[PDB]
């Protein structure tokens, strides 16, 4: 029932399994299917109505329709346009989108009149060739070959004005976690970060700094006491310590304060490091005159009192931390989060953590066609919205009537898109200054393996002459999910960088079913439970918010594997860290996240038996593929930040014997090591012989080829 | 004793109207409060917020007590309801709605340190640091 | 060398001195609480730091399946015949590549170095 | 052989493990030269 | 990089190009004229001699005590030195501060640069003023040990706050 | 007599009450109350080291839920009303805190495997 020595025939059988379901640009055609089916009818859904004025109006948006990509003739005949006339014609691709639109007249008029128009007309969207919504999905060879059409091309991109156009993912640092750095320039002796956005439902994403100044500071004032602890608030213009904004959530007294920042009163060392940080917030002790103090330095500095208490009042309620709650209630949370930012802080100063590092892939994300569009498409609808009202004031004073067929502009959605996309500053029209630049450029046609190389290729944003290595040396956490060898010479040396060949792209979920397994392990509230004793127990983070805290955490992890085996309420993108030294676990479900499969390996054996070996060499009459593999337990999505609490073997036959071992206690093992190469670089015969940079011309040679 | 070998079984019902709305009043119990010293209260919403939001404000003992102030909590209802279980002289149980939940704490009524005065007073002090230096 | 706590409105104790006989008082600046001090004395400065790390290891360590392990040294609270070792891992590097052990029998937790 | 010793000769080949490590010895000598050009063509424009 | 600390080539030569404040590592070079040229131990000491030394560098750890008498003696077994000191009692001029200063030395650190608690005793006194007075120890005593207290002249601003400042400012600002 | 003075009988009378969480959809059975608003009986029984408390839902609600004993320790738990004449009393000081969960939630026993 075990497989020896017939190894090297049978990972090739595992690895053609991958390929025949998956393909090469699942990458691409995955995060569009979701940003057309989710991402835009959530947009319109959370979308404020516009009740208006005497009478009053009703506006609000109910439901989204698409139709097929259709040809409008010259003499108005409607006829579906073939992927091949768009080419021909300089046509573009797109289709139209419809929604409901409900009003009702608000006059209290004995009678409240509501009525509806469904299928109203809104504007066009591109369409990604060969998605769920194209008019190739689907098909057959014989019928792919009817309409002129290559069974071969991947698909995955979009045709604009005749032309072909890509979509580059774009790099971008993860977001909702803390970042300590040391600016070894400026006043700060240390720094903490957490870019925070509520569940993709905000245009900007606020920031957050708790900065500490230095030693050295020339002055008896402060040579004595020491560094002050600071915050750097947004939409504020000075510096404020962070006992005052702690007292404008309340919590004035010292004794509360002190034990949301330090978790156990047995530790001298860090209570005096506190204490030089109460002496200068010490004066201003109630909470009214905190929230003026604050409320003096805004965008607008406040002539009378009651605005200033009003401003400070919500700044301090949807600007900070708006991804632990952003209701008015549920202030203890941001209190505790703010709290263990700063006890994240003080640990970095005795030297009992060390500081993150930048370029770990570990602390990165990934901007597909999914997340790219719904960006843009936020900043089009609220632009339509905006110029409902102007066409609905300037026609109801008058006190006619209103009509809403006239209201809407088409031309918004329709050139808004398709504006940016044909040209690349991902920005607006008279935006062509403000905007990101380098995003779509056009499909490379010159060989079919400079086609592929195309529609898997990474862009770090950082400048393109900029002359610090450090973003552009290789780092070894690339082990698996970027190509070592391939990359262009020249200016953009290690900037762009291509995926390797099994290397998945997560697409993002919602956390609510293993929130039911919280509750299922009794996971403990973090209200509820005694702040006096959370030092012996492990605070459990999901997705970036702390949830709650756990004191038994080893039959958590296996209980969290059993469920990852089965896989029926966790799906394997998903990743699950414990770090025992820190105590702490944490559990990850957006988007962007990059994964590789690998191998489960119990005791000292792995778990793929025999049995599914020769049933796996039949998929053509047994209905028997990959994913009856994942959902079986013996193969598993491992991604970044996972990948440091592993224990990887490299080949069986040959790590898992039992002797005098390096190690006993694998966990995993790889398919074949030969999966770490890109597609470009995986046509070199013998790459294992040859001196390095050679590797990489030769990866940068193989695109201009003709054939 | 019957607190191990104890056993019964009583009716329990759930009114769908009650005389007065109920709500969960919560103490700390780091602070062991003597509820016996609790001679009279007085309790009234929080008058900062200058009504069934506002916190409350309670004062024990009339004229002459302490006083503490209850804060909301965010949610109740949010997906499970709380109720309150009544043994009634029948045996049977009564339950009771809980309407919401009040955080309620100490107060400290000593000592008031002033703003603009405090802020004047740390400048001087942190002056005085600075001159007469070597 | 600890920290004190007012026992009225729990805030931090400072140190005062009395005039009348000579002994140390732990005042507070919101209320006026008193008490005097036991050991008498307020500061301490370790600048050697040669903590000991015995002090800050955890004893489940020996779950990690990326650590080297060991049939020489054998545990002597409990005789058990395996242990896994590792490094200082922390500041104070720079004669630091002392080898602390874990012992690998559950439930015994034992540490030590050499 | 566990920190860059590549013990095979470019005939023999490499393992994987240190065909990686030849990959980011020459990376780095293939960016320096990248730098040079522009540094020492703007220097001699001044200079001269 | 592949040659302890110099910089040569190209970023040398536009140190050179333009003469900017800042070379990335200046290092004077220097020469011995005396046999200290030819024998280690001579250029060991003028080693020692030039090269900056701070007091936090020859610090064990220390600790401010309450002693509001010297015969209290807090800690126990200092009373042997301070007492043999009391029994010559010197400058009681004012007071005598209730406020004590103790500070433990590595003699590690204290003999590889030719030092003893003496010179540093008349120096952390000459130098910073008469405020501040030091009892010592015999370094034939394992531990070298030097208790401080300030000068009891100021008792007839919190004089706690103002001994932590003077100690915070002494490890740094020494100049041994 | 006053619209701020708080009735301490409850307190003073040391009236214990019982906490218990229950599920939405059987809060939403509750809403329709069999009769006057009876929903059903409680069934308590308690052994030399194991006690036991369920609910079994009235015949006409049904056209057992076990509870799960919670504890109150850490935090003082009392109940406060307020009339609809708007008149305050407290009634009680909580003795029990509960939560009733349905029996055998699917699976969990594949969890556990
Ligand atoms: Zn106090
Ligand atoms: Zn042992």
């Amino acid at each position: 029932e075990i497989t020896p020595d017939l190894w090297q025939e049978a990972c090739w059988i595992v690895i053609s399994s991958y390929f025949d379901e998956k393909g090469l640009v699942r990458q691409q055609l995955d995060s569009f299917d979701e940003f057309i089916q989710m991402s835009v009818q959530r947009i319109v859904e959370d979308a404020p109505p516009i009740d208006l004025q005497p009478p009053r109006y009703l506006l609000k948006f109910e439901q989204i329709y698409l139709s097929k990509p259709t040809h409008w003739e010259r003499d108005g005949a409607p006829s579906p346009m073939m992927p091949n006339e768009a080419r021909l014609r300089n046509l573009t691709y797109s289709a139209p989108l419809y929604v409901d639109i409900t009003k009702t007249v608000i006059k209290e008029g004995e009678e409240q009149l509501q009525t509806q128009h469904q299928k109203t007309f809104i504007g066009k969207i591109p369409i990604m060739l060969r998605s769920t919504y194209c008019l190739l999905n689907g098909l057959t060879d014989r019928d792919l070959c009817e309409l002129n059409e290559c069974p071969l091309d991947p698909g995955g991109y979009f045709i604009i004005n005749g032309s072909e156009k890509v979509l580059i993912a774009q790099e971008k640092m993860a977001t909702n976690t803390v970042y300590v750095f040391a600016k070894k320039d400026s006043k700060y002796a240390y720094t903490g970060e957490c870019r925070s956005c509520l569940e993709n439902s905000s245009r900007p994403t606020s920031t957050i700094w708790v900065s500490m100044l230095a030693r050295g500071g020339q002055g008896a004032k402060k040579s004595a006491i020491g560094q002050r602890i600071v915050a750097t608030l947004p939409y504020i213009k000075q510096e404020v310590p962070i006992i005052i904004v702690f007292r404008a959530l309340g919590f004035v007294s010292d004794r509360d304060i002190l034990e949301h920042i330090i978790y156990d009163f047995e530790d001298p060392e860090m209570m005096e490091m506190v204490k030089p940080s109460l002496d200068e917030a010490f004066v201003i002790q109630e909470q009214n005159v905190a929230l003026n103090f604050i409320g003096s330095r805004g965008a607008k500095p406040g002539v009378t009192k009651e605005k200033r208490i009003k401003y400070a009042k919500e700044v301090l309620q949807k600007e900070m931390l708006p991804h632990v709650g952003v209701s008015d209630f549920c202030e203890t949370k941001k209190a505790y989060f703010l709290g263990y930012m700063v006890h994240r802080l003080l640990l970095a100063a005795l030297g009992r953590r060390e500081l993150d590092d930048r370029d770990h892939y570990g602390n990165k994300r990934l901007d597909l066609a999914g997340p790219l569009l719904a960006f843009l498409f936020r900043g089009m609808f609220k632009n339509l919205l905006k110029e409902v009202r102007i066409y609905a004031q300037k026609f109801i004073d008058r006190g006619k009537d209103f009509n809403l067929e006239l209201a809407i502009k088409t031309r918004i959605i329709s050139d808004g898109l398709k504006y940016s996309l044909a040209t690349g500053n991902w920005g607006d029209q008279k935006k062509a200054h403000q905007a990101r630049a380098g995003v779509s450029q056009v499909l490379n046609r010159l060989t079919f393996a400079s086609t592929l190389s195309h529609l898997r290729r990474l862009n770090s944003p950082i400048g393109r002459d900029g002359k610090l290595a450090k973003p552009r040396q290789l780092h070894n956490t690339l082990w698996g999910m970027v190509c070592p060898a391939e990359t262009p010479e020249g200016h953009a040396v290690g900037l762009v960088k291509n995926l390797a060949l099994m290397a998945y792209i997560s697409v993002g979920s919602q956390p609510s079913p293993i929130l039911e397994f919280l509750e299922e392990w009794s996971m403990e509230n973090l209200e509820e439970i005694s702040p006096a004793a959370i030092a012996d127990a492990t605070k459990i983070f999901v997705n970036g918010c702390w949830v709650g805290i756990h004191k038994d955490p080893e039959q958590l992890m296996n209980t969290l594997r059993k469920l990852r085996r089965q896989m029926d309420i966790i799906v394997s993108e998903v990743s699950m860290i414990r770090d025992i030294r820190e105590r702490e676990i944490r559990i990850y479900t957006d988007a962007g996240r990059i994964c590789r499969p690998l191998l489960i390996v119990e005791k000292q054996k792995l778990l793929l038996k025999k049995r599914h070996i020769d049933q796996l060499k039949e998929r053509e009459y047994n209905n028997y593929s990959w994913q009856d593999l994942v959902a079986s337990g013996v193969v598993e999505y491992i991604d970044t930040l996972e990948e440091e609490t592993v224990m990887l073997a490299m080949t069986p036959d040959d790590l898992q014997e039992k002797e005098v071992a390096y190690c006993s206690t694998y966990t995993h093992c790889e398919i074949h090591p030969s999966m770490i190469l890109g597609v470009c670089a995986s046509i070199i015969p013998f790459p294992d012989h040859n001196q390095s940079p050679r590797n990489t011309y030769q990866s940068a040679m193989g695109k201009q080829a003709m054939g | 004793g019957p607190s191990s070998q104890n056993v019964t079984e009583y009716v329990v019902r759930v009114p769908k109207n009650t005389t007065k709305k109920y709500n969960i009043m919560a103490f700390n119990a780091a602070d062991k409060v003597n509820f016996a010293t609790w001679n009279q209260a007085r309790l009234e919403r929080d008058l900062s917020n200058k009504p069934e939001d506002q916190p409350w404000l309670l004062r024990v003992n009339g004229k002459s007590g302490r006083k503490f102030k209850g804060i909301k909590k965010g949610g109740v209802t949010e997906n499970t309801s709380y109720y309150i279980f009544t043994q009634c002289p029948d045996g049977a149980f009564e339950a009771f709605p809980v309407h919401n939940w009040y955080n309620f704490t100490p107060l400290a009524r000593h000592r008031t340190l002033t703003a603009e005065e405090a802020e004047e007073e740390w400048e001087r002090r942190n002056k005085v640091l600075n001159h007469f230096s070597i | 060398v600890g920290i004190r706590f007012c026992q009225e409105c729990n805030n931090m104790l400072y140190p005062k001195e009395d005039k009348e006989n000579r002994i140390l008082l732990y005042a507070c600046r919101n209320c006026d609480y008193q008490q005097e001090a036991d050991n008498s004395c307020i500061y301490v400065n370790k600048i050697t730091h040669e903590v000991d790390e015995l002090t800050q290891i955890i004893a489940d360590v020996s779950q990690d399946p990326t650590l080297p392990r060991t049939e020489d040294h054998p545990c002597q609270k409990c005789g058990h015949k395996e242990a896994v070792f590792f490094q200082s891992h922390s500041a104070r590097a720079e004669d630091a590549m002392r080898l602390y052990y874990v012992c690998t029998a559950p439930h015994c937790g034992h540490r030590w170095t050499e | 052989e566990s920190r860059g010793f590549v013990e095979n000769s470019y005939l023999a080949g490499l393992t994987p493990t240190e065909f990686f490590f030849h990959a980011m010895g020459g990376r780095e000598g293939l960016i320096d030269t990248a730098v040079k050009t522009a540094e020492t063509g703007y220097i001699q424009r001044r200079l001269i | 990089f592949h040659y302890k600390n110099v910089t040569l080539g190209v970023p040398r030569l536009k140190e050179l190009i333009n003469i900017s404040k800042k070379p990335k590592t200046p290092s004077l070079t220097v020469f011995l004229l005396g046999q200290s040229a030819r024998d280690a131990e001579r250029a060991k000491d003028i080693l020692c001699r030039l090269e900056h030394t701070t007091l936090r560098k020859v610090t064990a750890n220390t600790a401010i005590y309450y002693d509001p008498n010297p015969q209290s003696t807090v800690v126990a077994e200092d009373q042997e030195w301070v007492n043999v000191y009391y029994e010559m009692p010197d400058f009681d001029v004012a007071r005598i501060s209730p406020w004590l200063l103790r500070v433990e030395l590595d003699r590690k650190h204290m003999t590889d640069r030719k030092l003893t608690m003496e010179q540093i005793a008349e120096k952390i006194n000459a130098g910073f003023g008469d405020d501040l007075n030091c009892i010592f120890n015999d370094d034939n005593a394992e531990k070298l040990v030097l208790r401080i207290r300030i000068m009891n002249s100021d008792e007839n601003m919190d004089d706690d706050v103002f001994l932590r400042c003077i100690e915070s400012n002494m490890l740094t600002d020494m100049t041994l | 007599a006053e619209r701020g003075e708080l009735d301490l009988t409850g307190a003073k009378q040391n009236t214990g009450v019982w906490l218990v969480k229950v599920p939405k959809y059987l809060s939403q059975q509750w809403a329709k109350a069999s009769g006057r608003g009876e929903v059903g009986k409680l069934r308590i029984a308690k052994t030399q080291g194991r006690t036991e408390v369920s609910f079994t839902l009235n015949e006409d609600l049904a056209n057992e839920h076990p509870f799960v004993l919670q504890s109150v320790g850490g935090q003082t738990l009392t109940v406060f009303t307020e009339s609809s004449s708007d008149k305050l009393s407290l009634e009680g000081i909580v003795v029990q805190r509960a939560e009733c969960r349905p029996a055998a939630s699917e699976n969990y026993m594949r969890l556990k495997r």
